[PDB]
């Protein structure tokens, strides 16, 4: 998000016509192009990885602002941190039924595949079935 | 219905009206609770949730992230079972035996490993 | 030649021509003459851009009525400083140095340019050492740091000035070292208050008062910040003094330069405010640090638009600070004062390695039952809590005691009140919340728990209302 | 003399060419007497804004300096006059002999030219003089939705201003300067009957910008009565200054600032409208000895939309003035008028300037009311507590047009606040009250001298009211 | 987001307000003859309800002016970023 | 002398004259579109000195078919108005020419559109009520002299109806005349309007000023001032009282944001024109009462999402002395005019103002009709019989209330052949002081439908 | 609404100043122009006729949008249809309720303003008493 508005920064006083939330046309492409970087290679190429945790700040849980939705449309899934569930007791405080892993089993060991399958859609029923039955007697 | 038939339309539009008022009761659950339904809203709420887990499937592409292999449904299968649904025919079964499921026969099976039939 | 002329004036901006070879480095001040009668004076001009063709873009630090076209522009070689040293200390100045309370005071005084770069990266060291206020919400839920960084967020008069007053009180009263305080866009009447309330206290011969308060162009509402914390560096770089820095407010400073950036026809950011929003809160934050043996405690309000925290300017401040007490317009309808927000508030050093284990599972707790009460509200606005389940109606009455018992009567607050101030031990705040919490006090009345100190306070009250 | 020439106009800015000596801020005179204002001085041009008959200017006029920054004629002539934002009469009673000249832009007192406010502005309002008192050299916000009653919350306690004024004594005396800014004519028509029958208008001056004025007129109204008020301020003089309202003068600014092509922010307002606001209430001061000692109190009026005072100006005034009156809709509607309201309504620096009876008398009441509105919301202690409540709120109604004097007020408070109400029908508590008064000041008015001399209210004093209440109520 | 859920908030008080005044008519008329009670376990239920609709009420005109706020502020933003860059563009 | 069309962007003209003979802000100017099909006199109006001879004007007709480089003439003067009595009983644009007759009126004399208000002493200081004779208005929401006055309500509850009555009574009782201003108007309305009118023969009380919905943005933003220019004449120099009609001042105001869009300046919030609160004022300050006679206006008011804090409503309620709300539900009871009596509202409804026994008076019957307004989903859902018996007492007395706030309105004869009725304020207030008390009771209800004072009540309930 | 669409599209390529939604100060023109075409001509012109049923796509049924609004003043009635009575199976999904002719009956033959004129009245008093369905002894 500070890299976002750095490069807003410097468009603007560039006099680079703004856009939304006066943010340049190729902000999206500043960090699609960052991250598009991070990649496993080919055997033929060696083989090795980089691995990138972006990590991007919203304002009042709005995940629907400009930066928040370009970042998450680029990354291979997203690790939703809440201030409520922190506060719950949650820690870390990931918000199940949104966050998630593009990648999924495939980044597990066999073992922990296993054992944890299911578990997020688990708990996304788990935390509809306890909203839904609150006041059920 | 002149392009998918009358009984397509019919379960379709059903399903729908039920999911419709589900959507409206979610609120007043929410606050005041289920049991201040009426009987009939209760009955209805019981259904759109049985439909609504059942509207969900075990994918071919999503088994690299559930663990569990898909399931196709003909659609001729998939017109009954949901008629059925619609009638009540199966409120007696655990929400949850509907929960990621292909047809009718997966289904009971789910059903008889959550003690129900 | 050597000397510019006026080409453009566009507000407190001026725009100058200088003879090829003689242009002004950027942040150079200039001198200007206005003549015409009531309005005569010197304009002190900061020079901000180089517009080419031998023209300079200028802030002008004092309001450019009467000034014409074509007048005389000196370059003094430098930019704007101001005196430094021992002397400073039990004087008001304003942005540019000048003693008010006896004007040519401090002229011979050395004197430090106001813009400078921050500490090197390899001087700095986190700061992780409580600094106790006696205020209970403070002390348990957002400890404040010594030498350290601390924002007093809120809206318009929810109690930041008089939580300033409060801090100025329990910090600086018997603090050893100096302080400073910069009035920046503010009341000037609360500039006189706080000028004679430190008087009759004693604590003006320890501190600098520096002021560039509401009715001054926006050059001198975004330079005079830079003046104190110029005097605060002092102190701290070259006389191995504790600094005590209190800002109010540095919203006024970001607001100043939104002002300023519109009048120096760049193109807006988001909400009008200036493009180098986020560039000039960081120049200005990082100079406001502690370094390795050297402390600077920083204490700053924040004011908060419309009572939009999303606002640009305090969203851009959260980032700079290891304490943050944000006031709530909700918690200040409720009397409770301070008027904090314990969920949103928040300290780097609230954590079990730092405050003990102890006062981290109480202040969690609290945490804990607080957010419950706030998930409740939806319910409870509609039907009361009549028809929550035990647990939550037991929860609910634990959390009406405890955000009251997180008021407190503040030393500040006599003069609106009467009432003398408490200060409550951090030993004292942990027990008494952990009492709560564990529901050791269920039975009491929730107006005992309203504005007073530690639990001898609350048994005396609950007494006296029967219980 | 200098000569320029419109070289193009529209939207209440022209640009005139010419002119090198003119200074920044400078009057310019237009043909048919139409005055502007030069915001902008570049090597092309001058851009001034026209404060007046903006139509009346054309491409190729002649354009004259008055060699004087923006500033307007004062001295004591002003008084029981009406006048446009550039001192203009239009009550059309001939010319104003102004002492001098003042611009318009000068800073405020210092820090250190300041003293604090101890003197109390007594508004004639129980409500405001009890809850939020008001000293000299205060500023106080009067916020709140339209026709919630704040112009009539002004006018009385300019009306209040009456009896100081017959002292003849300057350190007791206020003079008041009432500025409209985007009023009705009709309703500053009104304002100044309603002076006039009060004796008002001997020590009140009016600055008037109707709603048909150009944006101009209504974003200089304000600093032209506070430049009217400065010059009596600075003489040692005492000011009570009313803007009425900042809120139109705020929007006129930003239609000036968007004609100007400057990029808004916040709900299209101007970068700085609070700095408009700011600098204009930052002249309002209580000053030192050293400078006089005189004194001008801000009522800066602010209108909400549906008692929203989160929204952007509503804050900013908040944040510039010491305390706020606010109005509150739902108590106007019920009759409860003034309609202020104990929950939002402070005064930051009033404390100090209240005198002792009346501090006695108020302390508790105030609480008391803040309570009672949440106990009423939702045993024979609290049902005893809520008639005391309902009581209190009958004895703070107060008609229009009719402020009381700070020992009738101390009176009326001590009735409610002694129990002295709660024989006496809650829809009796003000015809008593008011009956009773006179009472007191037919005969036993020695309380009345005694509490305006001593500004106290002795044991013996107090006694004796007592003993008058129930021979009143007796006979009552 | 803001204003979808706003609107949703809307629409959820105005149903809850419906049914809420419904009960309170019902129990109006049960009179003459669960737990929605008010304070009871701690007519009831009447006057409970007629409380929780009055809420209700207040609820959605706090939300509605919200609303209207947000949807002003919408335009006036939409309006600065397309003015905006039709300056920079001029 | 005359200038030349210089650029053309759709209703905006760049015009360039030569360098001393450039016309003033606001002048009128007249180009030809001389294309067979589009043949037209275009009428131009100067809004901005653009420098170098150049002046930018908003055409007040489609510039299809202009051409670069056409002559354009200056008038001298702004958009004028025809004014006189010859003007009553006509149609008429918002340039002067009369539509329903081509060329009449060329020769009254002309008045400029664009005038100042009243000088500030010449104003009266204090407000008066306008007494129009009907009890609904009188009692609750009485009018000011001078002041004005939002309608409210959809079609069908009698809107028409009320503003014929208006123009009725003020022609009738105050010896006035009519002007309405139909700004963004509906042209299949506008003939309606014309021709009910004629029909109700108070066409030649009323002059009619159409600014039509399908006009660039320049003549719906011109006509509320052509309307208020010949209701100005007719109070300042024939000395008659003057309603002055407007629908919608809303339209004015978004043909104002319209134009101000066309001439590239930026949108304040909301998107509406910078200067929104000038330009009502200016429209709004010369509906006044001077030297003993007054223009008092009823304007219809859109209120933009339902949301009054919206700029236009909000800047347009600063000015509005009175409110009326008309509702489907009364009107589908038969209770003519169908005024809501509890939305309905007026600022000066106040003891300083209409009198004590007044103001008592129409406090009762608010406290008795919203009582009744209460129990009404009571009565609906459960019953009158579960109500108690002070509480079907107060229902009696409300419906009696209730209906005797009909009233049977001089505009009704026409449809109803039975004349309309002028109740004085002082009947009004004891003939509703006693239905408060509960004096009337025992008498049937359908003897308060659509009568006039007390004989009027006698009468009918004797005749049932 | 894609006529608007296409309007505001080549205004602003030809630089005309935008302002609600970027629209030119002459969309309500635009449509008002078009609309007012459709007329009753009177006996002197043949009598004719052409009536006009535009059609207005409404985005989360938000009517207050800059060209709904615009439309709506123009025309002499409005039939809104909801995707929520669609859903309940009322087709067509017109809300009685909004919807409005202010032609009205004029615009009817004798038999169906008679049999149709307690309509409107029994179908407000449903919508109101639909609370009480289960309720109904
Ligand atoms: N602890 C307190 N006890 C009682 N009253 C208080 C307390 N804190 C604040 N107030 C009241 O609130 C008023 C506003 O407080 P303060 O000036 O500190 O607010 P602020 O956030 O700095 O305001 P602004 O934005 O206007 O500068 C004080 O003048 C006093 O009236
Ligand atoms: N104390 C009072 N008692 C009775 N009536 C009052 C009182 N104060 C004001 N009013 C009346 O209430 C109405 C509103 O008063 P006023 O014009 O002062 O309010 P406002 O908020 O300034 O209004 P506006 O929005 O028109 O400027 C007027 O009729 C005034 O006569
Ligand atoms: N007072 C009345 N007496 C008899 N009929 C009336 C009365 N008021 C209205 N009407 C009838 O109701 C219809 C609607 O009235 P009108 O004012 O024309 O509505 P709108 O102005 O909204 O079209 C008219 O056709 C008229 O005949
Ligand atoms: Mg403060
Ligand atoms: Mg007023």
């Amino acid at each position: 998000s500070k890299q976002a508005d750095a490069y807003r920064a410097i468009s603007l006083l560039l006099r680079r016509p703004p856009g939304r939330e006066a943010f340049p046309g190729d902000v999206f492409y500043l960090h699609s192009r960052l991250l598009e970087r991070c990649a496993k290679l080919s055997d033929e190429l060696g083989g090795g990885s980089m691995t990138g945790l972006p990590i991007i700040e919203t304002k009042a849980n709005d995940i629907s602002a400009f930066i928040p939705t370009n970042v998450i449309s680029i990354t291979d899934g997203q690790c939703f941190l809440e201030s409520d569930l922190f506060n719950q007791g949650v820690r870390p405080a990931i918000n199940v039924g949104v966050s998630v892993s593009r990648v999924g089993g495939a980044a597990q060991i066999k073992a922990m595949k296993e054992v944890a399958g299911s578990l997020r859609l688990d708990l996304s029923q788990y935390r509809e079935l306890e909203a839904f039955a609150a006041f059920a007697s | 219905p002149a392009i998918v038939g009358d009984e397509h339309y019919r379960v379709a539009q059903e399903v729908i009206r039920i999911l419709q008022r589900y959507k409206d009761l979610q609120d007043i659950i929410a606050i005041l609770g289920i049991d201040e339904l009426s009987e009939e809203d209760k009955q209805l709420v019981n259904r759109a949730r049985r439909i609504e887990r059942f509207l969900s499937q075990n994918m071919m592409a999503a088994e690299q992230f559930t663990g569990q292999p898909g399931s196709t449904v003909p659609l001729k299968e998939t017109i009954e079972a949901f008629d059925k649904l619609t009638k009540g025919e199966f409120d007696h079964l655990p929400e949850q035996a509907f929960f990621l499921i292909g047809g009718l026969d997966d289904l009971a099976k789910k059903a008889e490993s959550l003690g129900a039939k | 030649k050597t000397a510019g002329r006026v080409v453009r004036i566009t507000g407190p901006v001026v725009d100058v021509e200088f003879p090829r070879g003689s242009v002004p480095e950027l942040f150079n001040a200039l001198h200007a003459e206005i003549t015409f009668g009531a309005l005569a004076k010197t304009l002190t001009l900061e020079v901000a851009q180089h517009l080419g063709d031998s023209l300079v873009r200028c802030i002008s630090m004092q309001p450019t009525d009467g000034l014409v076209r074509g007048v005389e522009v000196t370059d003094t070689g430098a930019s704007i400083s101001v005196p430094v040293g021992d002397g400073v200390k039990g004087h008001v100045f304003n942005a540019l140095g000048d003693c008010l309370d006896d004007p040519g005071y401090g002229k011979d005084f050395e004197h430090w340019s106001i813009h400078r770069k921050p500490p090197a990266f390899s001087d700095l060291e986190p700061r992780t050492e409580m600094l106790e206020t006696g205020l209970k919400v403070v002390d348990l839920l957002t400890p404040y740091v010594r030498g350290g960084k601390i924002a007093l967020f809120g809206g318009a008069g929810v109690g930041k000035t008089v939580l300033i007053q409060e801090m100025i009180n329990r910090i600086a009263r018997n603090f050893g070292g100096t302080s400073v305080f910069a009035g920046v866009g503010e009341r000037t009447r609360e500039g006189n208050d706080l000028w004679v309330e430190l008087a009759d206290a004693n604590v003006l011969k320890d501190t600098a008062l520096v002021f560039g308060q509401m009715d001054e162009p926006p050059g001198t509402r975004m330079r005079v910040a830079l003046s104190a914390l110029t005097m605060a560096e002092f102190f701290r770089d070259e006389q191995g003094q504790d600094v005590l820095l209190f800002i109010d407010n540095i919203f006024r400073f970001t607001q100043a330069g939104s002002e300023v950036s519109t009048l120096l026809g760049r193109m807006p950011s988001a909400v009008g405010y200036q493009p180098t929003l986020a560039d000039e809160m960081g120049e200005l934050q990082e100079r406001i640090t502690s370094t390795r043996g050297r402390s600077i405690t920083s204490m700053q309000a924040v004011y908060v638009p419309a009572d939009d925290y999303t606002d640009p300017a305090p969203a851009t401040t959260f980032a700079h600070l290891d304490a943050t007490t944000e006031l709530s317009r909700a918690v200040f309808s409720k009397g409770i004062f301070p008027a904090v927000d314990p969920l949103a508030s928040s300290s780097t050093i609230l954590d079990p390695a730092i405050v003990g284990d102890e006062h981290y599972r109480v202040a969690q707790e609290v945490i804990r039952i607080l957010q419950r009460y706030k998930d409740l509200q939806d319910i409870i606005a509609i039907l009361g809590i009549d028809e929550l389940s035990e647990e939550d109606k037991q929860l609910v009455n634990r959390a009406r005691r405890i955000e009251r018992f997180l008021s407190q009567n503040m030393m500040a607050a006599e003069q609106f009140t009467g009432q003398p101030g408490s200060t409550v031990p951090l030993k004292e705040t942990i027990e008494a919340f952990d009492k709560l919490t564990k529901g050791e006090f269920d039975h009491l009345p929730e107006q005992a728990f309203f504005l007073i100190g530690g639990l001898d306070d609350l048994a005396k009250k609950a007494e006296s209302l029967g219980a | 003399e200098e000569i320029g020439t419109v070289i193009d106009a529209g939207d209440g800015i022209a640009h005139v060419e010419g002119l090198p000596s003119v200074m920044t801020q400078e009057l310019l005179e237009f043909p048919g007497g139409v005055l502007g204002v030069a915001l902008n001085l570049d090597e092309h041009s001058v851009g001034a804004v026209i404060l007046g008959e903006f139509e009346k200017i054309e491409e190729g006029q002649q354009v004259k300096r008055t060699g004087e920054v923006l500033s307007v004629p004062v001295g004591d002539a002003f008084l029981g006059r009406v006048v446009n934002p550039l001192g203009q009469p239009i009550d059309g009673q001939g010319d104003i002999a102004a002492e001098t000249r003042r611009a318009l832009e000068l800073q405020a007192p210092s820090v250190v030219q300041r003293q604090s406010v101890s003197e109390p502005l007594q508004t004639g309002i129980k409500a405001i003089d009890a809850m939020t008192p008001i000293g000299r050299g205060q500023r106080q916000l009067i916020i709140g939705d339209r026709k919630t009653g704040k112009t009539a919350v002004c006018v009385d306690t300019i009306l209040n201003q009456r009896e100081a004024w017959l002292t003849g004594d300057p350190k007791q005396q206020v003079r008041c300067v009432y500025v409209a800014i985007g009023q009705k004519g009709t309703t500053i028509a009104s304002v100044k009957r309603a002076l006039e029958e009060g004796g008002a208008m001997e020590y009140t001056t009016i600055v008037a910008a109707p709603a048909s004025d150009a944006a101009g007129f209504k974003w200089l109204a304000p600093y032209t009565g506070s430049a009217i008020g400065q010059h009596w301020m600075y003489n040692g003089k005492h000011v009570l200054i009313v803007f009425d309202d900042l809120s139109k003068q705020a929007d006129a600014y930003r239609a000036i600032s968007l004609l100007l092509r400057r990029p808004p922010g916040r709900e299209a307002f101007p970068g700085d409208v609070f700095y408009l606001h700011s600098r204009l209430l930052e002249r309002c001061a209580k000053l030192s000895d050293e400078l006089g000692g005189g004194s001008m109190t801000g009522l800066p009026i602010i209108e909400t939309k549906a008692n929203d005072i989160s929204a952007f100006i509503p804050t900013n005034v908040i944040s510039i003035t010491d305390g706020q009156c606010f109005l509150e809709s739902d108590l106007f509607n019920q009759g409860v008028r003034p309609a202020i309201n104990v929950g939002v309504s402070v005064s930051r620096v009033g404390g100090a300037a209240q005198i002792k009876a009346m501090k006695e008398v108020a302390g508790s009441l105030r609480l008391d009311l803040s309570q009672y509105r949440e106990l009423e919301a939702f045993d024979a202690a609290s049902k005893a507590q809520l008639d005391r409540g309902a009581r209190l709120v009958e004895l703070l109604k107060q008609p229009q047009y009719s402020p009381l004097a700070v020992e009738e007020q101390v009176v009326a408070i001590f009735l409610g606040t002694q129990g002295h109400l709660d024989s006496v029908p809650v829809e009796d508590v003000q015809r008593f009250e008011s009956e009773l008064l006179e009472h007191v000041k037919a005969s036993h008015s020695d309380i009345f001298d005694g509490i305006r001399e001593t500004k106290k209210l002795s044991e013996e004093a107090e006694e004796k009211l007592v003993s008058v209440i129930n021979e009143f109520k007796k006979g009552f | 987001a803001t204003l979808r859920e706003l609107r949703g908030r809307i629409r959820s008080a105005g149903s809850i307000k419906k049914i809420t005044k419904a009960q309170e008519l019902i129990a109006t008329s049960r009179i003459a003859k669960r737990g929605l009670c008010g304070a009871y376990n701690a007519a009831s239920r009447r006057r409970a309800m007629k409380s929780a609709t009055d809420n209700a009420d207040d609820l959605i005109k706090a939300l509605t002016l919200a609303a209207n706020r947000e949807r002003q502020a919408q335009i006036t933003q939409e309006i600065s970023e397309i003015v905006g860059g039709a300056n920079a563009l001029a």
